[PDB]
RNA sequence: UAAAGUUGCUGCAGUUAAAAAGCUCGUAGUUGGAUCUCUCUCGGCCGAAGCGUUUACUUUGAAAAAA
């Protein structure tokens, strides 16, 4: 279940592939899982003590992997300790074209491919049981940077708790300040 | 405001901020696509296309849910017309006016229309070979119109 | 007047401009669940059709368009979605 | 305003706007002055203490002056939140 | 009032705004006296939020108290509404008042003989005392007035959302006025209703008078 | 048509600063002017603002503190060279103790100061004070 | 030559003092909305070779008669 592109697996991964075949043998969706796979697994430190795994998935399956990420979401949790299982989808990046850069231009770059786009998609699956419906950006002072993101508030219960594993996510893989709110009503 | 005419009116069309199909909507790509491809073997252009799929399927956009443009849909299968409809309804409506004209000579207003008409067809002309949609030869003679649509 | 957020407006500011002068646009329009008594087919209807939407099943006139919405057949329900 | 050697060389210091931040001149005279008192939070007498106000003559004539001093005085905290 | 549970309105003061008639406004609305209405009801006529007309009269007794001497006050009344409540206000706090005409060049003529300097300025009528507004301009002069729904407020600082119509909303608002600037400084208390009735600031109206008249 | 966004820009905030307003709304955005937005906050004149990310070109809200006599925009852009600065600095600042020329040069936008100290020219933009 | 911001690129005017074509179309010209964060090989880390999609710009350096 887990093919990484560098070919070089590691523990974290070796168990979470062990509880993906117990959830393929002792659950109900024998055939999705079975035609599924993950590329890579990673744990971080968010909220002064709380844990975060990140699944990082092939971009082909993550349409797939979308139908059963609630339930998937729900057994990985009950199977590890108190923890908050995310899953995100495996985004290459290209360097931007440059007068010294050699033949890797021997093709134009894909709009897909950009830092930016990279950043987008990675923020609306981060938080994918609710739509995002709007994003502000605050120009601080000092010149730094604040994002706010605007989640649905018919799923505000479903993630109300996350959110501060999100913006440790966001912030480890970005390196970017993210805040999430849920606005009245439009 | 308008290209020919004094107006600097507003009214146009805003799509809304999400770009996530509704969940309400069963309908796959492949579905919409055949959908699409029905519609146009009965001979109808990409906008009627997107008026009909609109309102009787519930589709709000097709680049939502297969993620590509009528046009580019057509075009991949095969079933698109030699040249832009947008072009084709300007030298269609130059030849009915023509056709009026030439049973009413008096009708000044009717050749000022027409003079109107023709220089946005030049425009449009020079843009599609600028791109290369038409060859470089095309031309736009009264004469030949009638036999062009 | 010299004092206004406007990073915040009021939700019924918002819905009083025009939909591109708002600080984000938004449609007014709406998609719907329409049902004929004769028939018990639900037939999705765009509110600013343009074209006559007939039944599949037994060819009944569900709408007739109109300059600004289309109007429903007597006798015709409808609700909106989500 | 003040030298290389770091002294002060003015006449005098011109007090500002309290709304728009603008600079009150010498022959401004549609400019205000304005004192609101401070009562005590127990019984509500006169405590002694006030908030000083400045607005400027082109607020005035702009008919903005009421609505400058609302805020200024619900940010302070005499007028009440729930206004 | 900052929140104080002291300053609030009472039930009583609801009960004589709700009788004068205060919260009727006309059926023009100045768009910069939009923020004190409530709501527009049929046969056109605006609704004025009692809550912020007494916040800003809080407001205005908090500026007129802090006023050393109460003789720098001056109170203006050009209709004759006003006249017996400018005259009531001025008796009871110690104020200086002009009920009837305003000369021109009382603020700035200085070799006349009513030549004077006042340090604040509350008027009746922002529509029908504009001259005093206007000369307040020229002498660094603040204002308080006792505007309606449709009033420019054009050099005035501090706005009362009263009704300036009716004599009894207009003695109403004076004497309620007063009686927070007498309560603030310290001379009547707060435990007890006022000894005087707001029935004293209203206007005679010669009609009643000819009628008390001939009573007995 | 529109040729110009950051003299729309900057015009747009002139008159509202003008007019004694609290807050700008500028649209649509750009990082030219985000970059400028940014240089004139750097140095204290508006303050921070917020940049509301619709699916088409943003927009900005901007708020003001009173300090801004003038800003404003050159067109079109002139090459400016580090031996011709103090020519426009002498034509478009009011006094030598304050006022900024902005420049956008190989090594980023920044102002005429700022340009100095790093020995390069560019291409001018605007100036504020 | 300056004065002449009375030839106005910096930097002028065109309602009534001199002044905007009767109106529209249109080629050339001028101007033009957002968005994208060095390289293998062959030779002694460097040497050769391809660089750069190319420019415009800016900062260097070289060559630039004296008077
Ligand atoms: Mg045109
Ligand atoms: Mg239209
Ligand atoms: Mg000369
Ligand atoms: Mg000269
Ligand atoms: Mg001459
Ligand atoms: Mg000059
Ligand atoms: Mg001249
Ligand atoms: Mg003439
Ligand atoms: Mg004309
Ligand atoms: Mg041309
Ligand atoms: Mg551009
Ligand atoms: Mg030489
Ligand atoms: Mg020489």
């Amino acid at each position: 279940i887990v093919k990484p592109n560098g070919e070089k697996p590691d523990e974290f991964e070796s168990g979470i592939s062990q509880a993906l075949l117990e959830l393929e043998m002792n659950s109900d969706l024998k055939a999705q899982l079975r035609e599924l796979n993950i590329t890579a697994a990673k744990e971080i430190e968010v909220g002064g003590g709380r844990k975060a795994i990140i699944i990082f998935v092939p971009v082909p399956q993550l349409k797939s992997f979308q139908k059963i990420q609630v339930r998937l979401v729900r057994e990985l949790e009950k199977k590890f300790s108190g923890k908050h299982v995310v899953f995100i989808a495996q985004r290459r990046i290209l360097p931007k074209p440059t007068r010294k850069s050699r033949t890797k231009n021997k093709q134009k770059r894909p709009r897909s491919r950009t830092l930016t786009a990279v950043h987008d998609a990675i923020l609306e699956d981060l938080v994918f049981p609710s739509e995002i419906v709007g994003k502000r950006i605050r120009v601080k002072l000092d010149g730094s940077r604040l994002i706010k993101v605007h989640l649905d508030k018919a799923q505000q219960n479903n993630v109300e708790h996350k959110v501060e594993t999100f913006s440790g996510v966001y912030k480890k893989l970005t390196g970017k300040d993210v805040n999430f709110e849920f606005p009245e009503f439009q | 405001g308008r290209m020919h005419a004094p107006g600097k009116g507003l009214s146009q069309s805003a799509l809304p901020y999400r770009r996530s199909v509704p969940t309400w909507l069963k309908l796959t790509s492949d579905d919409v696509k055949e959908q699409i491809y029905k519609l146009a073997k009965k001979g109808l252009t990409p906008s009627q296309i997107g008026v009909i799929l609109r309102d009787s399927h519930g589709v709000a956009q097709v680049r939502f849910v297969t993620g590509n443009k009528i046009l580019r849909i057509l075009k991949s299968k095969g079933l698109a017309p030699d040249l832009p409809e947008d072009l084709y309804h300007l030298i269609k409506k130059a030849v009915a006016v023509r056709k009026h004209l030439e049973r009413n000579r008096k009708d000044k207003d009717a050749k000022f229309r027409l003079i109107l008409i023709e220089s946005r067809i030049h425009r449009l002309a020079r843009y599609y070979k600028t791109k290369r949609v038409l060859p470089p030869n095309w031309k736009y003679e009264s004469s030949t119109a009638s036999a062009l649509v | 007047p010299l004092a206004k957020d406007l990073l915040h407006p009021s939700p019924e500011e918002e819905k009083r401009k025009h939909k591109k002068k708002r600080l984000v646009q938004s449609p007014n329009s709406y998609f719907m669940d329409v049902k004929c008594p004769g028939c018990y087919k639900i037939t999705t209807v765009f509110s600013h059709a343009q074209t006559v939407v007939l039944c599949v099943g037994c060819s009944t006139v569900l709408c007739q368009p109109t300059g600004g919405k289309a109007r429903l057949t007597e006798g015709c329900s409808f609700r909106r979605k989500q | 305003m003040q030298n290389d050697a770091g002294e002060f060389v003015d006449l005098y210091v011109p007090r500002k706007c309290s709304a728009s931040n603008r600079i009150i001149g010498a022959k401004d005279h549609a400019s205000i002055q304005m004192n609101v008192a401070e009562v005590d939070k127990v019984t509500g007498r006169f405590n002694g203490q006030f908030k000083t106000y400045a607005i400027c003559g082109a607020i005035r004539r702009m008919g903005e002056s009421d609505d400058s001093i609302l805020r200024l005085a619900k940010a302070d905290g005499i007028v009440s939140k729930n206004f | 009032s900052g929140a104080l549970d002291v300053l609030q309105m009472k039930e009583e003061d609801v009960l004589k705004f709700l009788a004068a008639g205060t919260h009727l406004g006309g059926t023009n609305l100045d768009f910069q006296m939009e923020q004190y209405i409530y709501k527009r009801k049929s046969d056109g006529i605006y609704i004025i939020n009692l809550k912020r007309t007494w916040e800003k009269l809080l407001l205005a007794a908090r500026a007129i108290v802090a006023i050393e001497n109460p003789a720098d006050v001056s109170v203006i009344s050009s209709r004759n509404t006003g006249q017996r409540a400018v005259l009531k206000f001025a008796a009871a706090t110690g104020a200086t008042p002009i009920a009837g005409r305003f000369t021109p060049g009382t603020f700035t003529n200085q070799i006349q003989a009513a030549f004077r300097e006042p340090r604040l300025l509350v008027v009746t009528d922002p529509r029908a005392d504009h001259q005093p507004l206007t000369e307040a301009s020229y002498v660094n002069l603040p204002t308080i007035a006792l505007c309606n729904t449709d009033s420019p407020l054009r050099y005035v600082d501090i706005a009362i959302p009263c009704n300036n119509k009716g004599a009894h909303s207009v003695g109403l608002m004076w004497w309620m006025l007063a009686r927070e600037v007498l309560r603030m400084r310290g001379t009547i208390s707060r435990e007890h209703p006022w000894e005087v009735m707001p029935d004293l600031y209203f206007y005679r109206d010669p009609e009643e008078i000819e009628k008390e008249e001939q009573a007995a | 048509v529109r040729m110009n966004v950051l003299a729309d820009a900057l015009k747009s905030i002139n008159n509202a600063e003008k007019r004694g307003k609290r807050q700008v709304l500028i649209r649509p955005c750009s990082k030219v002017i985000v970059r400028f937005l940014t240089v004139m906050m750097k140095h204290g004149y508006i303050g921070e603002f917020e940049i509301i990310d619709d699916h088409r070109a943003g927009k900005i809200v901007v708020n003001l503190t009173g300090r801004l006599n003038k800003c404003g925009v050159i067109s079109p852009r002139f090459d400016v060279q580090l031996k011709d600065l103090e020519k426009w600095q002498n034509n478009l600042l009011p006094s030598r103790q304050f006022g900024f020329i902005v420049l956008t040069t190989s090594a980023g936008i920044m102002d005429h100061e700022e340009a100095r100290r790093k020995h390069t020219g560019g291409k001018i933009l605007g100036f504020f004070f």
